[PDB]
């Protein structure tokens, strides 16, 4: 059940991103056996997208496409970086791609080592200018094409790139390894047992005897789990992905509500104000038919409940049309449990008209 | 002069040209930087020609006003990464400035003046770039609105303050009227559309006398919805823009709306499919 890593290629049209990706699949299949592409190293499973457009990538990130755990910046060594290469890296910085590996392509077309060096140093400098660790960045010297045609020397460099995917991108964290969190869907009391909340364990594990915090909407409370059950059957623990009822010591029915979360103590906080990246559905996707303006006052749907919020549009923006994607600062009317990367829907009258992701928590 | 890594760097720091293009140019030029730059000029025309058949459906709309005279402009490229690039931007701003200063409405005149600078930019950036269209609006009062880089609008008005013109330009950006007033729609066009709607209404089983009356209603809806003053004002749709203008004792004498890539079919791509092809 090997780890899953989401990667993507970013680079100039013509520098060989499609060819590199074909070479990766070909050589890994040849070596280790057998819109997105997939391939496998002995220890990792990869899902690989291309990043052809800035707005398209930001939109897909918001509307559900899993975020990249790492990106492969493809730069042909014949040219070196393009003026828009800083826009490629700037996208990476914008969406918080945590790691960038460089594949220097077309090195079969370049003999002077001192020129490859000049290209390498330009890339490291560019990376650093946007706070990626340029000095420590893996840079592979390869030929996507000649590797695809089965040339042995160049096949090695594909394997080297896959080596860095394996070693330089940390094993992503499985949901079950994360601190316990359960979004509360319903609440009731059992005469002889007490208060029970239900929902789907989003991450981690809750066991009998462990403390939990109840977070969001109202002031945080603390309690102890005295039981976990599934289909009226008592369990010793509830795990990420299971639908459960968590029995709680002391706390009463009317002190908990839908939209709050159960969490491992100290691991998630309530917030009201945050920066986000937002995408507003087009009419054809079932969204609004008309634009909204500064006083737009929608609901922000976090996990299991709507929270009304007011919006601040970025400087110089006074109108938002269906199909637009923009940054906005949101102030909710009461707190909700959240951290960076939390996804939400935007709704009006209970109908989804947009989607967003929390980019930075403010207050 | 000897062709060192340092000299190549200097020509690259200077031109943004590809590393190898720089070495080749500089070598052929015996190290004369200025001659290398001139060599790269003739090469660049051929690099640009290679790209000129590439669909360029991204890019920017820009607008600029100089008193009673305004310019709206479309400059295309292939990806929004280049549309955001500072060099591409400065090029589009330079073309815009010259069109305003020279009152240039013939896009071929504009193209000719900037062709060499276009080629040098294409040789650096490696995307097709095209000065696609330009138009002027003249008016008593002019205002503009930019919806990001993708939609630009000019509006000409009379008796309207800065804020009102702006809101009307925003309305045009969102609602894309193609006439100012419903009475501006020609009798010929109205009669054609009448026939369209009567045909549709009849085959749907409506008796003729009923269909005729319904279609006369559709004609008022039709001229209302393609015209600025007949459209509900986007910032307060309980009123038309016409009512808005009456309230302010104003009128609109003109508008132009450009949107990037209008009338260009954009190239559909399946990365997964393309990758599969290459490997198999
Ligand atoms: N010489 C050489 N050409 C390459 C290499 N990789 C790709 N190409 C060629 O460069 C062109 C564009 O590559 P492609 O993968 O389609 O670029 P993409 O638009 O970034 O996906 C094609 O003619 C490829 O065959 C390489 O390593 N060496
Ligand atoms: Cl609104
Ligand atoms: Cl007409």
């Amino acid at each position: 059940t090997k780890p899953h890593v989401n990667v993507g290629t970013i680079g100039h049209v013509d520098h060989g991103k499609t060819t590199l990706t074909a070479a990766i699949t070909t050589v890994l299949a040849k070596t280790y056996g057998g819109s997105h592409v997939e391939y496998d190293t002995p220890t990792r499973h990869y899902a690989h997208v291309d990043c052809p457009g800035h707005a398209d990538y930001v939109k897909n990130m918001i509307t559900g496409a899993a975020q990249m755990d790492g990106a492969i910046l493809v730069v042909a060594a014949t040219d070196g970086p393009m003026p828009q290469t800083r826009e490629h890296i700037l996208l990476g910085r914008q969406v918080g791609v945590p790691y960038i590996i460089v594949f220097l392509n077309k090195c079969d077309m370049v003999d002077d080592e001192e020129l490859l060096e000049l290209v390498e140093m330009e890339v490291r400098e560019l990376l650093s200018q946007y706070d990626f660790p340029g000095d420590d960045t893996p840079i592979v010297r390869g030929s996507a094409l000649k590797a695809l045609e089965g040339d042995a020397e160049w096949e090695a460099k594909i394997l080297e790139l896959a080596g860095f995917l394996d070693s330089y991108i940390p094993e992503p964290e499985r949901a079950i390894d994360k601190p316990f969190l359960l979004p509360i869907e319903d609440v009731f009391s059992i005469s002889g047992r007490g208060t029970v909340v239900t929902g789907r364990v989003e991450r981690g594990i809750i066991k009998v005897g462990e403390e939990v915090e109840i977070v969001g909407i109202k002031e945080t409370q603390k309690s102890t789990c005295t039981g976990v059950e599934m289909f009226r059957k008592l369990l010793d623990e509830g795990r990420a992905g299971e639908n459960v009822g968590v029995l709680l010591r002391g706390i009463k029915r009317e002190e908990i509500e839908r939209g709050q979360v159960l969490a491992k103590p100290g691991t998630i906080k309530p917030h009201t104000k945050f920066e986000s990246e937002v995408y507003i559905l087009s009419k054809d996707e079932g969204g609004r038919h008309t634009p909204f303006f500064k006083g737009y006052r929608p609901q922000f749907y976090f996990r299991t409940t709507d929270v009304t919020g007011t919006i601040e549009l970025p400087e110089g923006v006074e109108m938002v049309m269906p199909g637009d994607n923009i940054k906005m600062v949101v102030t909710l009317i009461h707190p909700i449990a959240m951290d960076d990367g939390l996804r939400f829907a935007i709704r009006e009258g209970g109908r989804t008209v947009g989607a967003g992701v929390v980019a930075k928590v403010l207050g | 002069a000897e062709i060192t890594a340092s000299l190549v760097k200097e020509l690259r720091e200077r031109t943004g040209a590809g590393m190898m293009d720089c070495k080749k140019a500089l070598t052929e030029a015996n190290g004369d930087i200025e001659l290398a730059i001139e060599n790269m000029r003739k090469s660049g025309a051929i690099k640009a020609a290679k790209k000129a058949g590439n669909v360029a459906a991204d890019g920017v709309i820009k607008t600029k006003i100089d008193g009673n005279y305004g310019i709206i402009l479309e400059v295309n490229c292939q990806t929004d990464f280049v549309a955001k690039d500072a060099g591409f931007q400065a090029f589009a701003d330079k073309v815009l400035d010259a069109a305003v200063a020279g009152k240039i409405t013939d896009v071929e005149v504009l193209k000719a003046q900037f062709e060499e600078e276009r080629v040098a930019l294409v040789a650096k950036i490696g995307e097709n770039i095209n000065i696609r269209r330009v138009a002027a609006l003249e008016g008593d009062v002019l205002g503009s609105y930019q919806h990001g880089a993708r939609i630009g609008v000019l509006v000409a008005a009379k008796g309207a303050d800065e804020e009102l013109v702006k809101h009307i330009a925003m309305h045009v950006a969102a609602s894309k009227p193609e006439f100012i007033k419903p009475e501006d729609v020609s009798a010929e066009v109205v009669e054609k559309e009448y026939q369209v709607q009567l045909d549709i209404a009849m085959q749907s089983g409506k008796p003729k006398e009923i269909a005729e009356k319904m279609v006369e209603g559709r004609m008022k809806k039709f001229t209302g919805e393609v015209s600025l003053t007949g459209q509900p004002f986007v910032m307060e749709p309980s009123k038309t823009v016409g009512q808005l203008l009456k309230e302010h004792n104003a009128e609109v004498t003109g508008f132009i709306r450009f949107e990037v890539g209008e009338g260009i079919e954009k190239v559909e791509t399946d990365f997964a499919a393309e990758v599969a092809a290459m490997s198999k």
